[PDB]
RNA sequence: GGCCUGCU
RNA sequence: AGUAGAAACAAGGCC
């Protein structure tokens, strides 16, 4: 009902009815990325300058209607006035603590199952078993290894199809998927996150990090696993060597 | 007794104690005013060196060019332009002679990513010169004002959605009598064939700042829109050519690069006999870029291109032959200060060629007198040589032909050399069975290189024994040794939001441990450090203290609040839980079982108001520019809370003529907003068609319509209100 | 916490050569009548109207400080003060 | 033939049937007869799919015209007629919400009674064998397929057919209408075989017109057009053609290499002029401090209670007057605006609160100190022409500087132990590796050695200011505001202790552009009497505010105290950049860890107890006039603390640059110093570009002493 | 005096 | 004055 409805209000207008006429659906990228604001060449200035300031961060308009204008003491949360080329308004960062110590709460159980790689990762270190530290000298060799100790055995590609129809069953277009690995990843993958409600584009991106498989070239000296490597940090140095078993071993 | 650090050399080798010499911990050196002055100088520059070329007059543009190809041969060690073409094509030969199926392969996926590349593509860019307005813009608003001028003037081959499209409507744009443009102060305003051409052939000069390592400014140029897609595509072409090319470094990483150099020169020496001297060259080329002529990338590109499809050719030959008539704008201009009547006035630098010469100094004067002949409607034409690094891959390629062009096939002597090559620097091993021999291999190799517009930096090269040496701040001394100092500007907050600093800051402490030989304490007292600084950044202490701030009250009730007060977030104003085995955790997950339920729910609740994500590309990807190299993206891993707000915008835009701008930023993010919600996959995998937004919205309501009423919540009413509502909307848009 | 003792001072002719010493238990000051104290010299560091004339040594195994003055002129005629690093002597005239 | 598509088909039919053309990029003007084919086709499903409406029953309700109703649902809805990608997004949503199979074509119509799709087709040739060729080119089909032909005939497997009679009447009659029409014109030469499957295409991209001229002015000298510069290009063989110029190219192009011996590198030439001045923001070597012996911690308390709190500690105030001029500016002011300083901390010291910052009067005192209303005012060039004065802002190298013995000594006194701990570092996770604690015992050493240091002191005092300084310019962008340099450590019997180094007035500071300068006037207490080395006070003004008696053994001192008063100025990065001057001492101890690692390597055992305790290894650190001294792993630690906190106070371009091309010299050295036979191709290039850097920064002055000093040492 | 902006 | 260094800041524009 309502989307449509907005979709008439826009095109009541003459401006946005001309914009969604003439538009052509492929040139969609370009005018969405269409802005005046030019990406920042020193962000850490900027953050460091900008903090200082009163109502330095953006908020979606709906925070005028959860969170009041102002807290106990006074100290404004939010301002109405919108930001350069957006609907948003610029708000204070108080806002943010504010929706943490009395903003809506939901259930986020189903958080641990979207994003599995970091759970994953603090489940094996949790678990792990550290040893003695050896002291000798670390012939480090530069080797290509794979970061990412999830990937499902897919490239990019491959994988996107398949994080397509988990998330987005009706834009995939003429694929319907044949290995039938990527049959059983459809199946989990779907009935496990059926009503999760976190974002369709968040879920995606999550899912693409855990499937594909990624890599990448490292200084090494021994190791070569996937789990082993997420920890290259903590086990090799220079000069010290320091066993470590992941919790999943 | 005097403190001088400098005497810890005599004990630690240099190498060993090279951080010490690299005083990356105060503010870089920052240009202040116009670039005029570098950009007049650059030019300059580029055609004196080249001066005993031909002159020429370019009958469309009206531009003096300057062509010094097969010139006469240099007679001097001072850097020279004259590249012979016989030699370079001879090069190139012998380049593919040792690595033969290297241009044919190339070629080929090349022209499959060409006949399947897509407009958009060009988005992918930052800030890009756009001629509608005559000033640098994000890329894919110089892309969509260029586009909407195209339409307006009859060009719509575009609207294909091929960058090839794209391309075939620019050069179509080339032969029109007059096209149209926009202004507002609107204005419609009408450009002839040569002011056209020339908008279309000229580049955007700003000033370089945080540069580190050296005492002066150097001038660096953004081309246009019509010449990119031609870029790309040669940079494509170069890419996959150099990637079969071992001794090229530059399409490759930092630790792929030591590995390279370390590759070689054990070939290089081991391989080398007892009687065999080995000498490696720390060499850097002066003037790399002024020195190369874009004719001689024409001439290698359509020798690369032989027996090839003449439409590849030609695609790949357009960039280019822009190149060679390509013309720079001066810059912002120059600022005059009158103290006797105690003001300042601002020139804009279109005014060079007419304005007197009484405001400039004797330097400037000079400048501007010997700039002003290629001087044609406010810029000044740089047939000669290239700008900045725009033909990064190919100056490679030729870097790398030359390294390969002494495997001792083609020496015809008993010394010989190899190396490697990354534009504007390199390491040259040479071998020979004795000093007079490595004199006669390094003289014969400057000597070539001197011979297809190469120089070398004499004043900033030096030979040893192999076994030590420089390459692009990396120093190898019997293995590579960690500096540390190169990094430690990226170990402060980054400035993206909280989450996201937190996330970038521990992954770049793991990563320099990994890669920089980061010590463990030392990683310790830079996670300490940085979280002090985190804390004071974000006004987020740890609740505890009487710290007041703007922000200190919320979170101070937030902490007597909470019960396990261990799971608060340190922007939240709770304790840091991370260590060297935490590093590569984020921030939420590592305390995600200390969280109370209540505040874990606040805390990452989908319907907050500050979580906004626009596409798949800037989820979780941040731009951070490394010091001492060009821009790079980092994936950094975090969970999206209510800390991962995005900062606000510049809003200076309110004050400008260019107002507007914000009225169809909004407007569009409106259409978008409402499309994503009509199509949910148009941020994932971008929308492809050649039909229109509303047919595709009315029709998607159509039937989602039907099909939620056959399952869901839609009822009969509803779902007759949506169809007679798209036929309203259908009426509307017939009138 | 340092004790400085002054020697070496007195009276000569224009062009001719003095030599003060400085016993510690670090540089050389002088004041003219009428004038400010200006640094001589300190080690090495040396004021522009004593270069090449005056030299300045140390020997810190026996703690003494000379200051070997060459060249005299009628504008070197002072109080000239030893100083550590601040402690000051007693002050040694020399009359030139 | 398009004018039959002309006469008969309506507009929108007609339309529909172009965008299919124009989706995959056929031209009409060649083959029209599938235009008018699929254009029948998209006909017969209109008029099959319309007309046909249902209720809540099945029993489709057929209505020659919707009456106004909610009742308007349409028994088939159509497939075609829509884009492919739409077309694919209607199949998966039924498929998704009906249930039912995916096809892998394109069907034509839904329904739901049967709840499946139907693909219609009419084609010339009889139904019984186009049936089961569409059939076969489906796999394993649920969806009921159904067609026509213009005979009049019709087909379907299960004996089905899915609607009224009446409308497969008016079907035909369409049917025959359309071929006794076509008898009208005359078209069945081709009708039956008109189309054949043909797709191919080739990729044009032509250089033609102004484009192709550039081309031909983009050439060697000695060609004339593209097409020959190509032609000879793809004649184009190896003849030994860089043989021969080689040879005809004259020998003076050479790359000789010069030998690199122990009397070949001389010393580096430092410029000659009047000496190096101060630079730093704050006093380093010469700051006092009063102090309340509070509690509370570095970021805890109230700036302006806490500075009047430590500055009624001390008794023995005089009334200021001039000890040494600015030389350059108005004293008085600077006089003026200290009484000014005091008279308002006791104003707030009257009130009921201590406000937590304050903002200060505007008077003539501080416009003039702060530099207010001097900008000069922009304006127009066509306004400014004819004025004599009017050029350009001076643009020219720095003035000359000869480098003093000051900041030698600063840098001496920078690296000394003191009685206090400068460095309250933050809470970590409990260690629970070993190499976790072996890094935590590593760390307490280094924390341990450098808190007590003047550099760490240094640090927290540019941080605290540049803090303060960039926060309050942020706030407060238009009112001059009052700040006091506060820094907080801990004494060796565990007190807490503040210290009030003076304070600091910021003034208007509309910072748009990151080099834009935002002007303050910073006072500070000290006992260094300015009249022994004035030239390193050449921009400050100093008073004699009071005295002080500090226990010594000797009665008791009572001596002068000092106020230093000068005007200054930074920048959004130089405030950001000392803000960040904590990462100076990552810079020092990870070089020192770096050595640890490196000598344990060696010894396989980790070596920092004894390198910290025994202190027996020590590493050159400094020269005397005995010779070069050395010092413990902690007095390097110090030492490189400093060099570092240095380099972040006295940054600037020549220090880059002097370091880049003294770095070259240092490694072309050592490659001499390790028997590696080094050589140059113009070393006097290389000093050259290492002396220009050297212009008049005390500290890049400093270090290119230092490297001469190397260089004498070393080369032996 | 009143109001707008701080990478446009 | 001051910051800074091959050109700038020491508020800008709009009424």
């Amino acid at each position: 009902m309502e989307r449509i409805k907005e979709l008439r209000d826009l095109m009541s207008q003459s401006r946005t009815r001309e914009i969604l006429t003439k538009t052509t659906v492929d040139h969609m990228a370009i005018i969405k990325k269409y802005t005046s604001g030019r990406q920042e060449k020193n962000p850490a200035l900027r953050m460091k300058w900008m903090m200082a300031m009163k109502y330095p961060i953006t908020a979606d308009k709906r925070i005028m209607e959860m969170i009041p204008e102002r807290n106990e003491q006074g100290q404004t949360l939010w301002s109405k006035t919108n930001d350069a080329g957006s609907d948003r308004v610029m708000v204070s960062p108080l806002a943010v603590t504010w929706w943490n110590r009395n903003g809506p709460t939901t259930s986020a159980v189903h958080y641990p199952k979207i994003y599995k790689t970091y759970f994953e990762k603090v489940e094996r270190l949790k678990h792990g078993t550290f040893g003695p530290v050896h002291f000798r000298n670390q012939v480090k060799i530069r080797r290509r290894v794979d970061i990412n100790p999830g990937h499902a055995d897919l490239s990019a590609k491959e994988a996107q199809d398949v994080i397509m129809e988990v998330v987005f069953p009706n834009e995939v277009g003429a694929r319907i998927l044949t290995s039938e690995s990527q049959l059983t990843i459809t199946k989990e993958k779907k009935e496990e996150l059926q009503d999760c409600k976190i974002s369709p584009l968040m879920v995606a991106y999550m899912l693409e990090r855990e499937l594909v498989r990624k890599t990448r070239f490292l200084p090494v000296a021994g190791g070569t696993s996937s789990v082993y490597i997420e920890v290259l940090h903590l086990t090799q140095g220079t000069c010290w060597e320091q066993m470590y078993t992941p919790g999943g071993e | 007794m005097d403190v001088n650090p400098t005497l810890l050399f005599l004990k630690v080798p240099a190498q060993n104690a090279i951080s010490t010499t690299f005083p990356y911990t105060g503010d870089p050196p920052y240009s202040h005013g116009t670039g005029t002055g570098y950009t007049m100088d650059t030019v300059n520059r580029t055609h004196q060196y080249s001066e005993k070329g031909r002159w020429t007059t370019n009958t469309e543009t009206g531009a003096p060019q300057l062509n010094p190809i097969d010139g006469p041969l240099p007679e001097d060690n001072e850097p020279s332009g004259y590249a012979q073409t016989d030699c370079v094509l001879e090069a190139m030969a012998f380049l593919e002679e040792s690595h033969p199926g290297i241009f044919e392969n190339s070629c080929l996926e090349t022209m499959e990513v060409v006949q399947q590349t897509r407009v958009d593509k060009l988005t992918q860019g930052r800030q890009t010169y756009d001629w509608t307005l005559n000033r640098n813009q994000p890329a894919a608003t110089a892309l969509a004002n260029t586009i909407e001028v195209f339409r307006s003037n009859g060009l719509t081959a575009n609207e294909s959605g091929r960058l090839i499209d794209f391309l075939k409507d620019v050069m179509e744009s080339m032969d029109k009598e007059e096209m149209e443009i926009t202004t507002h102060f609107k204005k419609k305003q009408r450009l002839n064939k040569r002011s056209y051409l020339i908008r279309a052939l000229t580049l955007n000069t700003m000033t370089k700042d945080a540069e580190r390592g050296k005492l002066k400014r150097r001038a660096i140029a953004t081309p246009g829109m019509q010449i990119r897609g031609f870029v790309y595509f040669v940079e494509t072409l170069a890419r996959s050519i150099c990637e079969k090319l071992e001794q090229s470094g530059l399409p490759v990483g930092g630790n792929e690069k030591k590995a390279k150099l370390a590759n070689v020169v054990r070939k290089m020496m081991t391989n080398s006999q007892d009687t065999e001297l080995s000498f490696t060259i720390t060499g850097d080329n002066t003037k790399w870029n002024e020195n190369q002529n874009p004719r001689m990338f024409l001439a290698m590109i359509t020798y690369i291109t032989r027996n090839q499809p003449e439409w590849f050719r030609n695609v790949l030959s357009i960039a280019p032959i822009m190149f060679s008539n390509k013309m720079a704008r001066l810059g912002k201009g120059y600022m005059f200060e009158s103290k006797s009547m105690k003001l300042r006035t601002q020139i804009p630098a279109e005014m060079l060629a007419s304005i007197d010469l009484k405001y400039f100094n004797d330097s400037t004067r000079k400048k501007i007198e010997k700039i002003r002949p290629l001087l044609i409607d406010g810029t000044a034409s740089l047939s000669p040589g290239m700008m900045m690094g725009m033909f990064n891959m190919l100056s490679t390629v030729l870097g790398v032909s030359i390294l390969n062009l002494g495997q001792k096939r083609y020496t015809k002597t008993t010394y010989w050399w190899d190396g490697l090559q990354s534009s504007d620097d390199f390491a040259l091993i040479v071998n020979a069975p004795n000093h007079e021999g490595i004199q006669a291999g390094v003289d014969r190799f400057y000597r070539t290189c001197k011979l297809l517009g190469i120089n070398m930096s004499k004043k900033k090269s030096y030979i040893n024994r192999t076994g030590t040496f420089e390459f692009t701040s990396f120093f190898y001394r019997y293995g590579f040794v960690a500096n540390f100092s190169m990094e430690l500007p990226s170990f402060g907050v980054s400035g993206i939001n909280e989450s996201a600093d937190m996330s970038i800051g521990v992954t770049v402490i793991k990563n320099n441990m990994i890669n920089n030989d980061l010590g463990p304490a030392t990683a310790q007292m830079a996670l300490q450090l940085f979280i002090k600084d985190y804390r004071y950044t974000y006004r987020c202490h740890r609740g505890d203290t009487q710290i007041q701030t703007r922000r200190s009250f919320e979170i101070k009730k937030l902490w007597e609040q909470t019960r396990s007060k261990a799971g608060l977030l340190v922007s939240d104003g709770g304790p840091n839980l991370y260590n060297i085995r935490n590093l590569h955790i984020p921030e939420v997950c590592l305390k995600w079982e200390l969280m109370d339920e209540d505040y874990q729910g606040r805390l990452c609740n989908p319907l907050n108001p500050f979580v906004s994500h626009k596409e798949i590309e800037s989820v979780n990807n941040a731009v951070m520019m490394p010091a001492h190299g060009p821009a790079k993206n980092m994936e950094y891993d975090a969970v999206a809370t209510t800390h991962s707000w995005i900062p606000k915008r510049n809003r200076s835009i309110l004050n400008t003529s260019q107002r507007g701008i914000l009225e169809d930023e909004q407007m569009y993010q409106k259409c978008c907003n409402l499309f994503e919600k009509f199509f949910p996959s148009s941020s994932y995998r971008r929308p492809v068609g050649i039909s229109s937004m509303v047919e595709a919205m009315v029709s998607r309501a159509r039937i989602d319509a039907r099909i939620d009423f056959e399952s869901g919540r839609i009822k009969k009413e509803e779902f007759a209100e949506i169809m007679k509502i798209c036929s309203t909307i259908e009426e509307l848009r017939r009138q | 916490q340092v004790q400085l003792q002054e020697s070496g001072g007195g009276l000569v002719q224009p062009g001719g050569s003095l030599r003060l010493s400085c016993t510690a238990s670090v540089g050389w000051y002088r004041q003219i009548s009428g004038k400010e104290r200006e640094l001589v010299a300190r080690i090495t560091d040396y004021s522009d109207s004593v270069k090449g004339r005056f030299t300045i040594t140390r020997d810190n195994t026996k703690n003494t400080v000379y200051l070997q003055m060459n060249s005299l002129k009628r504008g070197d005629t002072a109080v000239y003060y030893c100083n550590a690093e601040h402690i000051w002597g007693q002050g040694t005239q020399v009359t030139v | 033939m398009e004018d039959f598509v002309r006469q008969c088909f309506n507009p929108m039919i007609v339309e529909l049937a172009e965008k299919a053309m124009k989706e995959y990029g056929e031209d009409l003007k060649i083959e029209t007869n599938k235009f008018a084919a699929i254009c029948t086709h998209l006909e017969v499903c209109f008029m099959y799919s319309d007309f046909h409406f249902i209720n809540e029953r099945g029993e489709s309700i057929i209505v020659e015209s919707g009456d106004p109703n909610a009742l308007l649902k349409h028994r088939f809805e159509i497939i075609e007629g829509r884009d492919r990608t739409m077309a694919w997004t209607v199949v998966n949503s039924i498929c998704n919400t009906t249930g039912a199979e995916k096809p892998k074509f394109l069907p034509d119509l839904y329904d739901y009674k049967e709840n499946r799709f139907i693909e219609i087709g009419v084609t010339r040739r009889e139904v019984h064998i186009y049936y089961l060729e569409k059939a076969n080119k489906i796999k394993s089909e649920k969806t009921h397929i159904h067609i026509f032909s213009f005979t009049g005939e019709e087909m379907a497997t299960k004996a089905d057919y899915t609607l009224d009679e009446e409308s497969r009447a008016r079907i035909k009659t369409r049917l025959f209408t359309i071929r006794q029409e076509m008898a009208s014109r005359g078209l069945w030469d081709s009708f039956r075989q008109s189309e054949r499957g043909e797709e191919t295409i080739e990729e044009r991209f032509e250089i033609t017109g102004t484009m192709r001229r550039l081309a031909d002015q983009s050439l060697p000298p000695n060609f004339s057009s593209l097409e020959n510069f190509r032609a000879y290009v793809d004649g184009f063989e190896p003849n030994g053609y860089i043989e021969g110029k080689l040879s005809q190219m004259s020998k003076e192009v050479n790359a000789r290499i010069e030998p690199f011996l122990k009397t070949t590198p001389r010393p580096l030439r430092l410029p000659d002029g009047p000496p190096c001045s101060q630079r730093s923001k704050f006093l380093l070597m010469d700051a006092l401090k009063l102090s309340i012996e509070d509690p509370s911690h570095e970021g805890e308390g109230i700036p302006l209670y806490d500075a009047i709190k430590c500055m009624r500690t001390f008794f023995g105030w005089k009334e200021p007057n001039v000890v040494k001029p600015h030389e350059k500016g108005i004293n008085p002011n600077y006089l003026l605006a200290w009484k000014q300083v005091l008279a308002e901390l006791q104003d707030i010291e009257n009130e009921e609160k201590i406000p937590k910052t304050k903002n200060m009067k505007k008077t003539s005192q501080l416009k003039w100190a702060l530099g207010e209303n001097m900008a000069p005012e922009k304006v127009d060039f066509d306004d400014c022409k004819d004025v004599s004065d009017l050029k350009q802002y001076d643009s020219d190298e720095p003035e000359l500087r000869s480098l003093a013995s000051w900041i030698q000594s600063e840098f001496n006194k920078a690296c000394e132990l003191t009685d206090s701990s400068w460095i309250e570092l933050d809470e970590i996770g409990e260690d629970v590796a070993p190499i976790e604690h072996i890094a935590s015992m590593r760390r307490n050493y280094f924390t341990a050695e450098v808190s007590h240091c003047r550099a760490t002191e240094y640090i927290m005092k540019g941080v605290y200011i540049n803090t303060a300084l960039l926060n309050a310019s942020c706030a407060a962008m238009d009112d001059f505001q009052l700040i006091p340099m506060i820094s907080k450590c801990r004494t060796k019997e565990g007190r807490r202790k503040t210290n009030l180094y003076g304070f600091i007035i910021k003034g208007r500071s509309h910072l748009r552009n990151d080099t834009d300068v935002v002007n303050f006037v910073s006072m500070e207490f000290s006992l260094t009497d300015p009249r022994l080395e004035p030239h390193k006070w050449e921009k400050y003004c100093v008073l004699e505010i009071g005295d002080m008696l500090l226990r010594s053994a000797i009665g008791q001192v009572s001596r002068p105290m000092f106020l230093y008063v000068r005007t200054n100025g930074t920048s959004k990065i130089k405030m950001k950049w000392g803000m960040e001057m904590r990462r100076c001492l990552l810079q020092s101890l990870q070089q020192i860890e770096s050595m640890i690692e490196a000598e344990s390597s060696v010894k396989e055992k980790d070596m920092t107890k004894e390198f910290f305790e025994n202190k027996s290894e020590t590493w050159p650190i400094g020269e005397s006039p005995k010779g070069v001294e050395e010092g413990s792993i902690g007095k390097v630690c110090r030492t490189l603390l400093a060099k570092s906190v240095f380099n972040s106070l006295y940054a600037s371009p020549q220090l880059e640059g002097f370091s880049a091309e003294s770095r070259k010299l240092l490694l072309i050295v050592q490659a001499l110093r390790d028997n590696l036979e080094p050589g140059t191709f113009d070393l006097g290039g290389l000093y050259e570009a290492i002396e220009e850097c050297l212009i008049n920064d005390p500290w890049v002055l400093l270090n290119a002493s230092w490297f001469n000093s190397f260089l004498t040492h070393a080369l032996r």
